[PDB]
């Protein structure tokens, strides 16, 4: 059964992760942050939440939206690194694979050369070498071959999306092989959503480039999830936004949610739906993925509110994405 | 597709099938005489295996439920240490499972007596050997099952109580059902061994 | 006099404070250092960022931030705070007549704001010069190398000791089969800004022949945090560079000594007073955080505060506020308006040094409902004595008593002394451990155990046969009964385990039933006190009938079976556990008649216990359905089913008294046989040496394994019996902690809190 | 020499003196709990003497460590 | 030999003596290893909690102590011409204590790991840790009790 063997290693981990899940800001707490009138007031109000005294070392004059975002991200990353440190075996590898996505993001962001690592979870020993790796030819055989991204590799957006294709395919395979049934299903669905988001975004990026051949996207579209293979192939053959709409007309989910409204808002909303659903499984490691995404969205919302009270423009303060 | 455990399973299955066919074809099928194995085998092996497996499987189930629910409630207790004393009833009902096995082991140990060689393999001694063996297995396995179930349910209860204290109450009913399962196992073991005489 | 609050929590009264706004700060100080008021949060539904005194807290919180930053700096430069008793002398911590800080808090705010910037400036100066210090030290270490050069051109520098491996690999993929590399480990670590701590470092050198690839090597080495250095191509130029570096170090040290001396002087001036500053600012911030919970009536210009105070202390509150108003001379009403309320008052238990530990252990499970029976008062005796029943050895009980007395006799010395955590836990439980030791000595006397061995202080009730052959399996005869404790004739007998198990198992059942009944009668006393006759008739009476008619029947049955001389009567001794089983699984067919008409009484008790189930389910809810003018059916049905099942499971769980008693006895006997008794078999100086060493082993394992390793087992199981078996009978719990507003010595170790706790 | 070791050995040697003295007395008086079994040493006073000598060894340790307390 | 005392009768006694110490020692080893990984992970940050976090490995050790006790007691009941009754008594005692202490050691290891981690994150979880951990220890204790009850009937 699910929980018979789960708690041998992951019971403490999973309990602590849903403990954090209880600490996610509720809609009422987001409202309270919205009604704030200054960054110090937001600091105090957010200290009234489960964040506690994290900006306690920051004075109101040093306090800025950038510092608030950095401290929230640092708290999230410390919690994730605690859970990963307390993890072993299959869950440890699962969390390492979660980190590989941020590793790929860091690779793409740093090869742009200024651009630093900009993400603590994607750090690896040779990451800053990528700031100085102007020659893309030397990339793999010099830098990345030492990194866990070596199995994935075979303008920069091409490299980023190829790495994401290989990474998502490998991680779907790992989820299928090494993860128990409830967490297996939950993570497979979450990866279907992630690969669908990647495919849609990559198709809309190819919309702006004439050199985006349909077969070129085959190296780029993960072909994972509900869109696969059919809607993925249609997006590969798609030439414009009308092609994307025609491709997405063939699926139940994510239909009618790119023709209107903000696309990022809809992807984040569906992601929050999936994370909320994933939290319902009681002995599943997918709770970790749901927690990570929920916390990332929480940090985004907090930074959004911080901006809306630091630069005013409060008409936009209520457009944060939350299911809690 | 290969695994060493399944390889041995299939190997021993093949060996047993071949041996059975060899004995049957040669007219010596009655050599495989499980009934005579039950008759000749010492009743004390059955009785002491019953007691040992009763307490051992009761303890295995109790411990299995205990670490499931205890690890879950310690993890959930990191944010809410209040969860410990509230959900400790789960650990309690897991332990009661092993206490059932201990009680049954005491009752069955009351039956252990030195039977005379002239009366060693009588109807009564064989009956009580089988009775203690299977009653100990019944109580121990039911206790193992109930301990695992109560541990899973109490882990879920601890996590839900961490989410909200109002969700705890109705999961305690599930824990009560899990404990009733083990109580029924104990009483059925008592009934199975109720009419089993001492070794005489 | 002040009513004792150990049997039930102290009677609380809700007090509404009409405080004039001008005297609010002084009043808050007065009743905070008085220490008997727990304030109600009247502004609970007002967001904290818009609360009345938010800015006064914010400025003081900035001041506290600055003070903890100062403490961090002092730790950085290794200075110890004064931690003088001036604050302790000023704050009576039990005397309310102390004047508050005046305008000095504004001076604290100004001083702190200025001084923080001062420290930032000098820290930046010292840090920058230290950076160039480390850089030039690394440069010198590079230049001190007499010869580490081989082969066109080269680049060299220093790396952290871990990063050198990955940089070497990265360059080996930059130059494949063409890299030339050496490194030298620096003897000592050096301070790094990024880590704010010392790191081990390594000098390195690589050789190359192409300007583009030399630039690549430099650019790939600066990433991964190497500090690159230009080195002359000849020993003369390297010597010149070394001389220049040494002169620069001379000047750098010249300025560094003065900067560090001045900065450390400032930190030393800080240390002599920083503790008092932090105490004052903490008190003032707490004062404003209390004032927030007051309703600020602007039209009346008064803080309408509310708080819980014991009624016996109401007069003290009135007196102390009358004293402070006399100090201020305002002649204001300062209205202590006690008022009725429906709010649940806090659960205050007034505990001495003796009962404090027992109260802490009992209320660690949960805080009692307001003015319900306090479980800690029964716990004082029951917890140590269940521990003793499980522990039950006079040698180990004596060791535990000596350990506890080492804390109780020296009580004044370990108090007002730092105790860590484990030793603090031992000290706070010192009376708990004392009662454990004493009751364990009594129990071991009844168990007739001093370590493995038995006492022979009275004539045995068993007399062996007149004569026997060596090795003969003799049997004793009952010349009498042993006065107090187990007969020593049972020692070393091969059937000792049968009698000991019968005794200890029936003892566990009997004493567990008695303890459960005593605790359950607290339910009756609570219902009587709360005037809840409906709980008496619907819950107490049927639950009592069930519990007695099954398990108290078993209890009186055990004592009756001991009260009957079966061998003299000629009647078969009943199978008592079998009869208990048949009471349910086959009623009426009593196997061996214990007493006349046992079948009728047995079936009557069975029917009464069965009837008590519908009684429990129905009577309490149906009263609500009829008379309230049922919704509690679900709660009542789950409560009664768990009560009925918990009776059985608790009677079963009390067997752990016998379980731990038998395990402790067997472990002690086995340890005696394995460790010390071997020494008795050898003689001569080898025998003396074996006796000494084997006693050392025996005593080390007795203290470690038996007294400490297994005494904690018995005390944790007694905690189990109390939180689970004893208190669940009566303990409603889920009360409100008292924890009043009172000043304390908030040591600056709280700098760990609010900075490493989130 | 150190106060911690001095106290540890002082306490251990005090218990050694007391316990081995009472054990030696019980062997010397042929107490049944120590001599009554066939598996026990056959001659009480003989083993009592060596247990008494061990008690004196712990007495030496106790007095010495007291001199370093 | 005799019908009651076969030459193969001491096999069960010897194997029960071995089984007690073996299975209690594997239970204790699992407990010690899991809880020691927890302790070493925890005390890198907060070494001040060493003597709190040491409790689970200690309880694992007492499990093996119970196994040692049972193994010794059944060992001194062994004989060449011992009855088959006492042979299976010793087998039952050894098997009961071994399996019970094995399960108790597994539970102690897992609970002690989780507990030391939590009580390093949340100090109020120490009493919870230790009170669950004693409840895991008591299962090996119950197995010890059954082994003692059985061994009391060996001859």
């Amino acid at each position: 059964m699910e929980g018979v063997y789960f708690n041998i290693d992951n019971g403490f981990i999973e309990g602590v992760v849903r403990g954090y899940r209880n600490g996610l800001l509720s809609n009422n707490q987001y409202i309270n942050l919205t009604q704030c009138d200054t960054l110090e007031d937001l600091k105090l109000q957010l200290s009234s939440t489960d964040y506690g005294n994290f900006l306690s070392s920051v004075s109101s004059e040093s306090l800025t939206t950038s510092l608030i975002q950095e401290y929230a991200s640092s708290k999230l990353y410390h919690e994730f690194n605690y859970i990963r440190d307390q993890s072993s075996g299959s869950t440890r590898k699962f969390m390492d694979y979660i980190t590989y996505g941020y590793m790929i993001d860091n690779v793409a962001l740093m090869i742009t050369g200024i651009l630093q690592r900009c993400h603590p979870l994607g750090w690896f020993d040779t990451l800053p070498t990528l700031s100085v790796a102007t020659d893309l030819e030397s990339l793999y055989e010099t830098v990345l071959v030492d990194t866990p991204l070596a199995p994935y590799f075979k303008n920069i957006e091409i490299i980023r999306n190829k790495l994401y294709k290989a990474y998502l395919e490998d991680f779907y395979n790992f989820v299928t092989e090494e993860i128990p049934e409830p967490a297996k299903e939950c993570m497979q669905t979450l990866l279907g959503f992630e690969a669908d988001r990647r495919s849609i975004n990559i198709a809309l990026n190819s919309l702006q480039s004439s050199d985006i051949d349909p077969d070129l996207k085959s190296d780029l579209l993960p072909n994972i999830g509900k869109l696969y293979p059919l809607a993925t192939f249609h997006l590969a053959q798609a030439q414009d936004f009308e092609g994307v709409r025609a491709a997405l007309a063939n699926v139940y989910e994510y239909r009618g949610f790119l023709e209107t409204g903000n696309l990022e808002d809809h992807f984040y909303q569906l992601e929050m739906e999936l994370c909320r659903d994933a939290f319902t499984q009681q002995f599943a490691i997918s709770t970790v993925w749901a927690w990570m995404k929920s916390k990332e969205q929480e940090v985004r919302n907090i930074t959004w509110i911080a901006e809306c009270i630091a630069q005013n423009q409060r008409e936009r303060i209520n457009n944060y994405i939350s299911v809690y | 597709k290969f695994s060493f455990s399944h390889f041995l399973y299939y190997l021993v299955l093949i060996v047993v099938i071949v041996y059975g066919l060899y004995k049957l074809f040669t007219g010596h099928g009655s050599d495989i005489n499980f009934g005579k194995f039950l008759l000749r085998t010492s009743p004390y092996m059955w009785a002491n295996l019953g007691i040992a497996l009763c307490v051992g499987l009761s303890v295995v189930g109790a411990a299995w439920g205990i670490f499931i629910t205890g690890s879950s409630m310690i993890g959930a207790g990191v944010r809410a240490p209040r969860i410990t004393t509230k959900n400790l009833i789960s650990i309690i009902f897991c332990e009661v499972v092993a206490i059932y096995g201990l009680i049954i082991a005491i009752v069955f140990s009351s039956k252990l007596t030195v039977a005379t060689a002239e009366n060693m393999y009588s109807k009564s001694n064989l009956y009580t050997g089988y009775s203690l063996f299977w009653a100990g297995i019944t109580v121990g396995a039911s206790n193992l099952i109930c301990g695992i179930a109560v541990g899973i349910t109490g882990a879920t209860a601890a996590i839900s109580d961490a989410a909200d204290s109002a969700l705890f109450v109705k999961i305690l009913v599930i824990e009560i059902f899990g404990s009733i399962l083990g109580l029924l196992g104990l009483i059925v073991g008592l009934l199975m061994a109720g009419k089993a005489s001492e070794f005489q | 006099e002040k009513e004792e609050a150990i049997f039930r929590s102290a009677e609380m009264a809700l007090v509404q404070f009409y405080i004039p706004q001008e005297i609010s700060r002084d009043s808050a100080y007065t009743l905070g250092q008085l220490g008997l008021v727990q304030f109600r949060d009247l502004n609970s539904k007002v967001r904290a960022f818009q609360r009345t005194f938010v800015n006064e807290i914010r400025r003081l919180d900035n001041v506290e931030r600055q003070y903890r930053y100062f403490y961090s700096l002092l730790k950085k430069h290794d200075i110890k705070l004064y931690e003088g008793d001036t604050d302790k002398y000023l704050d009576g911590s039990g005397e309310l007549y102390v004047p508050p800080s005046g305008s000095v808090i504004d001076d604290y705010v100004r001083n702190a704001s200025y001084l923080e910037e001062r420290l930032i400036q000098m820290e930046d100066a010292t840090d920058q010069i230290e950076v160039q210090k480390n850089d030039l030290e690394q440069y010198r270490f590079i230049l001190q190398s007499g010869d580490e050069f081989f082969l066109v051109n080269y680049v060299t520098g220093v790396i952290a000791r871990d990063k050198v491996a990955t940089l070497e690999q990265i360059l080996w993929r930059v130059l494949r089969g063409n890299l030339f590399f050496k490194t030298v480990e620096i003897e000592q670590p050096v301070y790094d800004v990024k880590t704010r701590e010392y790191k081990h470092k390594n000098a390195f050198i690589v050789f190359s022949h192409g300007d583009l690839i030399i630039k690549r090597i430099r650019k790939i080495a600066e990433s991964l945090d190497a500090n690159l250095y230009d080195v002359d191509s000849s020993n003369e130029g390297r010597s010149q560079q070394l001389a220049k570096v040494n002169k620069n170090l001379s000047d750098l040290y010249t300025v560094l000594k003065t900067t560090s001396t001045t900065l450390e002087s400032e930190l030393y001036a800080i240390a002599k007073e920083l503790d008092s500053w932090f105490q004052d600012v903490t008190r003032e911030k707490a004062i404003f955080e209390i004032l927030n919970k007051s309703n600020y009536d602007t039209n009346r210009k008064i803080l309408i505060a509310e708080g819980w105070i014991p009624r016996d202390e109401l007069a003290t509150l009135q007196a102390r506020l009358g004293e402070m108003i006399a100090r201020l001379g305002i002649d204001v009403p300062s209205i202590i308006q006690v008022l009725d309320t429906n709010h649940t008052p806090p659960t205050f238990h007034r505990t001495n040094k003796f009962t404090a530990g027992f109260q802490s252990i009992c209320d660690c499970y949960g805080i009692a409902q307001y003015r319900e029976i306090n479980a800690g008062l029964p716990t004082i005796v029951t917890f140590p004595f269940m521990f003793a029943i499980m522990f039950g050895d006079m040698g180990h009980g004596f060791l535990m008593t000596l350990a506890a007395l080492s804390l109780v006799l020296n009580e004044k010395k370990i108090n007002k002394m730092k105790r860590g955590e484990i030793f603090d836990m031992a000290f706070t439980g010192r009376y708990i451990i004392l009662l454990m030791g004493v009751f364990s000595m009594y129990t071991g006397f009844l168990y007739n155990d001093i370590f493995s061995k038995t006492m022979t202080i009275f004539k045995s009730g068993w007399k062996w046969p007149d004569h026997w052959k060596k090795g003969e399996s003799i049997t004793a005869t009952s010349v009498g009964t042993y006065p107090i404790g187990l007969d020593w004739a049972w020692h070393g007998t091969e059937n000792a385990l049968l009698f000991s198990n019968s005794y200890k198992m029936k003892l566990s059942i009997l004493m567990g039933f008695i303890h459960m009944t005593y605790s359950y009668f607290f339910s009756l006393a609570n219902h009587l006190y709360f005037n809840s006759m409906i709980d008496i008739i619907g819950n107490f009476i049927p639950g009592l009938l069930f519990m007695q008619g099954i398990f108290g029947y078993l209890s009186v049955c055990i004592v009756y079976k001991w009260a009957v001389d079966w061998v003299k009567d000629g009647k078969p001794a009943p199978g008592l556990l079998n009869m208990l089983i048949n009471m349910f699984l086959s009623p009426g067919t009593i196997d061996d008649e214990l007493y006349p008409h046992q079948a009728k009484v047995q079936v009557f008790l069975l029917l009464m216990a069965l009837v008590c189930i519908p009684w429990l389910l129905l009577v309490k809810p149906l009263h609500f359905k009829f008379t309230h003018k049922g919704d509690i059916m679900i709660h009542q049905v789950i409560h009664t089913i768990e009560f009925c099942l918990n009776c059985v499971s608790h009677t079963a769980s009390y067997l752990r008294l016998w379980a731990l008693s038998l395990a402790h006895a067997q472990l002690s006997s086995v340890l005696w046989t394995m460790t010390i008794q071997i020494a008795f078999g050898f003689r001569g100086f080898v025998g003396v040496f074996m006796t000494v060493a084997l006693f050392a082993m025996w005593f080390a394992l007795t203290c470690a394994v038996l007294v400490l390793m297994e005494g904690t087992s018995a005390m944790l199981h007694s905690l189990r019996l109390h939180w689970v078996e004893s208190m669940s009978k009566f303990f409603v719990g889920e009360g409100l902690p008292y924890e009043p507003f009172a000043f304390e010595y908030k040591d600056m170790e709280v700098a760990v809190a609010s900075a490493s706790s989130s | 020499v150190s106060t911690g070791k001095a106290w540890c050995c002082t306490v251990l040697s005090a218990f050694g003196v007391v316990i081995l003295s009472v054990i030696a007395h019980l062997f010397n008086t042929n107490h049944e709990s120590f001599v009554g079994s066939i598996n026990d040493p056959e001659d009480g006073p003989a083993v009592a003497h060596t247990v008494y000598l061990a008690a004196l060894v712990y007495l030496v340790f106790f007095v010495f460590c007291g001199f370093q307390v | 030999m005799t019908e009651l005392c076969p030459v193969y009768a001491p096999f069960f006694g010897a194997i029960g003596c071995a089984s007690a110490i073996i299975f209690t020692s594997l239970g204790a080893a699992y407990g010690t290893a899991k809880s020691g990984v927890g302790i070493c992970a925890t005390c890198v940050l907060r070494p001040d909690l060493l003597f709190k976090n040491i409790v689970p490995v200690i309880m694992a050790g007492i499990i093996a102590i119970y196994g040692l006790v049972v193994s010794v007691l059944v060992c001194y009941s062994l004989g060449q011409k011992q009855a088959l009754y006492t042979g299976f008594i010793q087998l039952g005692a050894g098997l009961s204590v071994g399996l019970s202490g094995l399960a108790a050691g597994f539970a102690i290891g897992i609970v002690g790991d989780a507990g030391v981690r939590g009580s390093s994150q949340q100090p109020r979880l120490f009493v919870g840790m230790i009170l669950i951990l004693i409840f895991a220890e008591v299962l090996g204790l119950y197995g010890l009790i059954v082994a003692l009850l059985l061994n009391s009937r060996a001859t």
